[PDB]
């Protein structure tokens, strides 16, 4: 059916990557940076899914909303004004969630409808650039799909190192 | 939780949705708002706007967290204190 | 001809005459050297010498002595003319927007230069947030509501319609 | 002999520059964005270090980490894979150190290996864009190479300007 | 499954499967070379082999031996996979539009891959144009109509206000 | 008064910039190249343009073909449309004129209305970046009225060296 | 000893590259869209260079030519002043040397004062983008020099590929 | 130099003066075409269509050049063939 | 419609250098010259397809063209695969 | 309203150095502090306004500050001007 | 100020438990090293701990400077052992 | 091949002069030098001939190698008197 959630869902480099996180976080101006950077925004804010397949969930902005970004101090933007048909995108399929968790010192999966959508926890913190860890968060699964994944190939190579250190 | 009967002749618009918004944001709790089945966060405003409701709607502000109790007895507050609904 | 120091970076953003202001710490001279970066001309930084130019203009420029300078926490003082080329500074400019950089807190503005009400709009500090990004986009969507394109104003009438339906 | 020392080896307009600061600070997310912007990422988190000539100093990867950055949240990722050959270089000499301290109410040079390396201290504070003023400060310090500095012309103006008879 | 084998260069741009055909020695490749760094996709060079995935649908990709590769005259063979990076390459895509690069000359077209009609235009290749550039936008157009902004459409229609208007 | 100019009108880095040459010369696709570097555009093959004091002269596109440029192959484009508000500008007063020559191997001013603008002549041969050309030629005239002048700066380096050179 | 020769000598990705072909090929054009991509320009027209190592060649420019650059229509105009330091580079080693041969129906190199500099010939043809051919060029020859060549690599898979049984 | 009196109910729209300019850039000449006191060039389409061009206009077709009367015979033939006017 | 046939005695098959030599042939007309082998056919004028198709010893391609230099490339085509000893 | 008035004796003037100390000094108060000198106004926490004044010796500077700190800057201020013999 | 430790875990101190170890680490004030064949590492940063490619068998040296010091080393060990990772 | 002058113009080879010689010689299939002090450079590009600084009673040597060799030299030798720079 159709369910409608907080956060911003961006096209990133062909993934439907959905920006979830506290009000306050900052997901609207990231987001507004993201568009700049050459991506597609889909919703700000609410954004409306509802199930497609089993395995495939999709969302879209509710007609009010559509185009629109509220940043705070600015207001309301229309980025399809702003930075035209480049950056808006009517809808897309979500592959990818990235939550914002707010830092403090003291695989995963989220479900939308049953269905299990990757997820993955970046903090914020002072410094940090978000649109380029999420940028990059996109591009790194993206790549994992074409089969090269990082990670899995780091341990492979370190149990050869400590098998191997182990003289 | 707690449940409202929408009065303002304008609806719950730009105004409105600001000053709603900006009384739930002072809680540390999660608060919601659904009209007609859709829910939103009552901590940002887009969403808020985006519901547009109008006079004579039925909608359902709830929280969850400490601050539960003291969130809605504001947003209660200013529900009234805003002439929205009651 | 009558001058006065403001406290603040003059920079100007797609055409726009920007002028940053804010507590000494807040940044203004970092988010200026981004803007530098990302194409933007640099007038005057820290100390911003404005003069009436008439009832509605505001005109800022840089004593002579900072002229094409910023100084940056930790580096220290940088010419951006000299990293940056010509493309990266300009005399002066007309002051046209106020941005406002207060540090953010849990718990149609405008202001007054010389008796001249020079519109402002304040945007918080606060962690995860791209600064230079979001002055740039102000400096931007200010541009785009004098050429007609008033996101709010729009979403506003697109509100009322809603609600009006929604009514039954 | 090698050494290894905390922090990001990073070629940045040809200079080297090994960022440090405390665990937390973000050096990996801020060489993240140096290598986007065109940088070469050398070595994340250790740096292998060792000295060569009675000035020089030469910095690199131990090749289990080759490549590889950690960001906090994402994971591993392989800069090579995501960005190709113009993000990596093997080593390089390291020219400039750039520590990152998070902020709290001139000349400066730390010595790696028993040879004085410049250093230079700048606040992680809300705001700050940290991948931009690094990248400055190389560019800066190439600038003062090629015979522009900024802070000793600036000086000379000041004293200039204080000449004000009047 | 049954496949065929074309001339020219599968790019994905905006999202978009772009085939670009043309004559050997129109610089197919060095303009393909041009989009990844625009960041766009590479998905096949040269050799294009097509597969018709339904009545409006061809797919396209790299025979393996090619993939990821760019011959350019002069520099040789060079992999974008490995010079830029996983952002520069896709294992394949629907085509959407062709554009075919003829070489000018002083003295809503369809094209046939499978028997599915898939629509091109032709550039012309002058002194001056930056290919890469007509490209990039003839897909950026291509999408914006899809989206429902038809610059053509609507200026013809102003076109005949205009006239209708002044024929007093 | 008000006459109607061929070529096309840019904003390039504040500049009012009218670009002039035989039709064919390419001038709308070297234009489009310029709004994607961040440029503006006025006016696209009409320029109407009237003087407005003794000095200056301010250029403008008809109504119907405002935010509008035609290129071969494509048709017409809504720059607007595909870039946004901060591609296009409503007019500007114009500063330089850079008249694209087709080349072949066998200061300076124009007349728009008793005003003389200066103008440069660049020559459109094979491998030329005819929107990068354009653009540093603004960027040099800017430069000049900064008080930068690489020509006249050198011509004084190479007399004092000629002078030298007599030994 | 110094030796004049004509072409644009810029900083591609750290690699002193080249460019030489006819007058009125375009090489100061192409090298001034090199800098604004972020690469230093040495010498435009007159590069004075001379041998060092039995290897090595350096070039630099005659000190009245030093940041300038003269475009066809344009005139004389120095980049350093529109594009800053970053634009500029007091000299380097030539590295690559790229030919642009006006277009007409593997390894070489070519010896600049008795010393072996590879070279590569690239045509100029309508539609072709020349800065971006050279930059890439360039970057091409530094990951061979990393070890990444795909030409080797793709002879290697066609001889494979070859290897039909069937 | 040649006048012409426009006879097209459509007018000089879209298609036709797609084919006067095709046919104009067919000569080395320059040629200019007029309306109103507006002067646009006739090898380029934009600003011909940009004249609005209606049913009874007088429209004024000039050429410059070697080609100067292939050019103009050519663009009446045209104006014939294409039934826009005499 | 001209063709022609031939098998490749290649023993080091058509790799690059004889790919190469066969395209700067067929390059010289303006008739458009194709390969086939296997089934897949590629155009003859640009290197890498034919490369791709990864003809090898005993192999039986088929060359053809069309236009003016049609039989006239078909010729030198012929002489090429003799000339090289690349096959029949 | 707090406000306090000096006449420099530095015989180098308010260069670089006696500029940082004195907005190192002013920079520890939540208090705005302003610094006049010859008719213009800088916000003497911010080091580039305090040296683009150029104060020379023999010149007669203002200090004022605004707030809490107001008076406990003012006294802290007037120290560092003696401590660091800059004037008056 | 330091601690030292023989590494009993079979599959040596790879990623998971390199995880367990700089987390525990991260939480004090003070900042501690690992130190294994004369190579030091911060033992707060993950990378460089699994860079050491430490396996059974091997002695490794947990040292740390600070306020915390002393919780922070008895809190690692308290990880060396409730992690099955040494002694 | 070649031919010699000696600069008799005052202000020696300067900007406008220069661009009058290279003027000349890029009308040539040929390419053609000039040579002063022992260093050479391309006569059809400008910066290069300025670069020289060629004084007055200097002595330099202009050459040229192509089908229109003979062309081109006496082509320049006439822009040497045509201009008043030399002989
Ligand atoms: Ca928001
Ligand atoms: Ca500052
Ligand atoms: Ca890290
Ligand atoms: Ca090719
Ligand atoms: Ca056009
Ligand atoms: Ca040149």
């Amino acid at each position: 059916e159709r369910r409608s959630m907080h956060g911003v869902l961006v096209d990133i480099y062909g993934l439907g990557v959905l920006i979830t996180g506290d009000s306050g976080v900052g997901k609207s101006e990231t987001a507004l940076e993201l568009v700049q950077r050459g991506h597609r925004l889909i919703a700000d804010d609410r954004v409306d899914v509802y199930q497609q397949d089993e395995q495939t969930i999709v969302g879209a902005a509710p007609p009010i909303l559509s185009h629109l970004l509220e940043i705070r101090g600015l207001g309301i933007i229309d980025v399809m004004n702003l930075f035209g048909a480049g950056a808006v995108r009517e809808d897309t399929t979500i592959s990818l969630i990235v939550h914002l968790e707010n830092w403090t010192p003291d695989e995963q999966t989220q479900l939308i409808f049953d269905v299990p959508v990757p997820k993955i926890t970046v903090p914020v913190k002072v410094g940090r650039n978000l649109a380029i860890i999420i940028e990059v968060a996109a591009m790194n699964f993206r790549a994992k799909s074409m089969g090269y994944d990082a990670t899995k190939t780091f341990e492979k190579n370190l149990n050869h190192l400590i098998e191997h250190n182990e003289e | 939780q707690k449940t409202f009967k929408v009065t303002a002749d304008s609806g719950i618009h730009a105004r409105p949705a600001t000053v709603l918004v900006q009384t739930a944001s002072k809680y540390d709790a999660d608060v919601n708002l659904e009209y007609n089945g859709k829910t939103v966060n009552l901590k940002s405003i887009m969403g808020v706007m985006s519901l547009g409701i109008a006079k004579g709607a039925e909608i359902t502000i709830s929280a969850s967290g400490a601050d539960e109790n003291d969130a809605l007895n504001a947003l209660e507050e200013t529900m009234k204190s805003e002439r929205l609904g009651e």
